[PDB]
């Protein structure tokens, strides 16, 4: 339902620091984490777009101090097929 | 006058695409119109002379048919006198936009839940439809009222309503999809109760 | 609204002439109008503010009455600031033109045997009426729709239909009766069956 | 549409003042509108996009309320991009000026006690309303018809009637209160019987 | 819970101007004002992070014209110990 | 509701002279006064916009003689949250 | 009750022009005029404070062109003893 | 009702000296003193206008010998709203 | 609730040596190890902030000698959403 926020880190430690700084930065919900193999892990927060837009830019600032950040992006409103097909916390 | 609907009935094929042409001439407006209807079977929605002496063509069809009619329109319109002012080719226009293309719609009452309103005006008609498609597709906002070059001499505006963070994300994507065709934009975070639902009167 | 007919009834005198004035000002428009009605007894068809801030005067009468009203109205208009933009004084307008002056007429359907269509747009109003009058008097063409400066900001267009050789002769006479007052002519030799009879919609 | 009356009813407060804003943009037209409705409780008469692409605001209230709304409105409008084209703040508008604000009213008949007629056109709406107000205050003239920037691309005209000396005193006060915004004025000292009462048609 | 926003002004009049501009600028909730003595009063609004982030940045602009602004800050998530220990509006 | 006017004086005497001149110069209503500590006192008048706009500029002229005027400001429409939160004499 | 407005002109012509400009500028009521001798004549309008504050500043601007303006002043609330003693049009 | 007189002193000692000199100068009624914080204290006498005009001009002369005097002011006719709102001893 | 400490090593041997040095340095609880694939393994210890802050800085010293340490980070108070969403030893 709400907006999407992601921090992908090559490393579990940087992903946990990013997922801590996002949920301490603004009102989001850490729905989980995705393991794509090869050492890449993606932390996925989900809340309204100002909160995730502050949270992911705090988590990118906190995760580049400890590890390798691959990609940071915020979707303000993902399509219903994206929430229905990809595991992003709002599968009905 | 039912060809501006979002989805067609069970007896009609689905035509989701949209092609918008804005021409500084009216004569080669009709030449671009029948060239686009000669090359590919695109259902033409309007061939309408709008103010400041412009001609507005809107055509509808499938993605390949609208793409082929628009490439015919590109090779005819930009021939000698470059009267093609601006053009649009949407592969899939949003459902809340199709009823705002034909007539100038104004809103009389919004809702009880609406937080914030944003009014956006562009110098062309193409940029108005492009911004009023790229915004509500990337935000949960409601397009309320829209005005396309009739009565305001070539300019075109539209207002969106929604949550403040959502309409600011819509403001960011409108300002990225226009750049220079945007004249101004206004992010009213909390409109007055004497103006909510009724801005133009 | 019955004063725009071609021929008058059996109880009225015949008024075949036609004088059209176009002025950049509106106060000068009524000074020109009542000067032309003071000097010679011309029946005044319209005194109408058209778009881009212009004033359009049409008067009707006999040949000498319209000639004298136009020479009065011409020597009043060009007094100091050049308020007069374009003028026209036809000794005998064509019969098909008289109903295309008051209201913007659009074409709903053609006839079953209508080969080709030509669309002409002029920068002024007098050029449109002059070119349509000459092209009607030189070729067996039918004037379908015509728009004179309202809604499209000073420009004026009209479409003729007929046989292709006849409308090419009409193109050859319009391109020399307009001159620099022609924006674009477009000679469609065969319009699409999805566009015959209905060009603007 | 009953908010454009001169006197209010017995169950309503008195609102004699008036404020007209004219803005090159429509988006900060709405921003100026709700800022002026945020600061002081002014009854907003209209927020209307008129031709040549400009937004026209008219607000109504008491003298201090209209003055405070106008000072908020002009500290919002002149914010970097000077999109305030012209302004006007009448502390007490004339009674014959109120019902010419909403719609373009045209006149079809006069009385036999009408000697002369003056037509005034200004480049803005604010100068037209200001000159009409000053000329109604200083002389016993009757405002007959008035057009405000719709259909004539930003220009605005109005005609007064009365005795020749009265309409020349009104001509003097209009030429003083406009100065550089008056496009051109015309003082018809005796209109033709074929044109008395029925000018625009 | 809700995002926090504060305008501290040395003076009651500047605080009233800031508290008016905050609740007119965006949809926030003015809960009260804290009197720490010595002329300092702090207006406290509380709502979601975009509304308070717009409301404080308008109330600071309106309160510098009439008085003396000491400190402006927005907290997107105040901790539950902060809401339980400080009088900020959402004390359970 | 009604328009607002305030005179903040570093001193009780200048505030009393301001609060006398405001209620004498126009038809306003002195709803009370606010003590913010440190010597600052704010006289708060409340009435329609012309009367308070004359009364505050008369009270500023009469309060600069005896006291120290800190801030003079007129809010012609105080918002309903301001009247429901700040003690301005029209809290329902 | 009602606010007071006065234009004093050394000359009857400037006073009549001022008294015409005041009653044409706003909803004021010209109650009369006072002849204090020596060529000084004073026009007195009376109405609510914003309207007379606009009317007298229009009448001064229209009276400096043709006359000699001695004094322009607006009293927003004259006391009841002023209206009971001085001839200002609202004598009970 | 009766006329009003005030001495404001930054200090309790000078305020007691002023409040003693005012009641020893003439027949006035010391209703009390207002503490606006920050060391400012205001002695308030209230009596008929000759007595308070002698009282405060003796209290100003006697309070400047021992302390810091902020403001001295006499109000001969305070308005009824000033007595009803401000705590000046004659609250109805 | 409890402070968090992590050692990520590209290699199992360096992670086991780090996990030995962490539990020998202080009184921490080695809850386990996360395998994000691609050669990376993350040993996770959990305890109060002094013990994990000594244990991780001893395990980094003892694991750079035998491996390739990717990332070391200590969280003194992880948010409750992090402990509910990520497998860090104290999932409720």
């Amino acid at each position: 339902a709400d907006a999407l926020g992601m921090i992908e880190v090559r490393g579990f430690v940087g992903m946990v620091e990013a997922a801590d700084a996002m949920v301490k930065a603004a009102k989001v919900e850490l729905i989980g984490y995705e393991k794509t193999g090869g050492g890449y892990v993606t932390a996925v927060v989900r809340g309204d777009v100002a909160a995730v837009k502050a949270a992911t830019e705090a988590g990118q600032r906190a995760a580049e101090r400890v590890g390798e950040v691959v990609a940071v992006h915020v979707i303000p409103r993902p399509h219903v097929n994206v929430d229905a097909a990809l595991p992003l916390g709002r599968t009905p | 006058p039912e060809r501006f609907d979002a989805t067609p009935p069970a007896g009609e094929p689905d035509r989701p695409a949209l092609g918008v042409l804005e021409l500084t001439s009216i004569a080669r407006g009709i030449t671009v119109a029948d060239a686009a209807l000669k090359r590919a079977p695109s259902l033409l929605l309007m061939s309408r002379p709008v103010s400041s002496g412009k001609h507005l063509l809107m055509m509808r069809g499938q993605v390949a048919e609208v793409e082929e009619s628009m490439i015919a329109a590109r090779e005819i319109a930009g021939a000698g006198s470059g009267a093609l002012l601006d053009e649009l080719e949407l592969p899939y226009a949003h459902e809340q936009l199709w009823r705002f293309l034909d007539a100038p719609v104004v809103a009389d009452a919004w809702e009880e839940d609406t937080e914030s309103v944003i009014i956006v005006e562009t110098a062309t008609v193409c940029a108005a439809i492009d911004s009023a498609d790229a915004a509500l597709k990337t935000a949960p906002v409601v397009l309320r009222d829209m005005r396309l070059a009739i009565g305001i001499a070539g300019k075109a505006f539209f207002t969106l309503t929604g949550e403040l963070a959502d309409v600011e994300a819509a403001a960011e994507v409108v300002r990225e999809r226009c750049g220079a065709r945007l004249l101004e934009l206004a992010c009213i975070a909390r409109p007055v109760d004497e103006l909510r639902g009724r801005l133009f009167f």
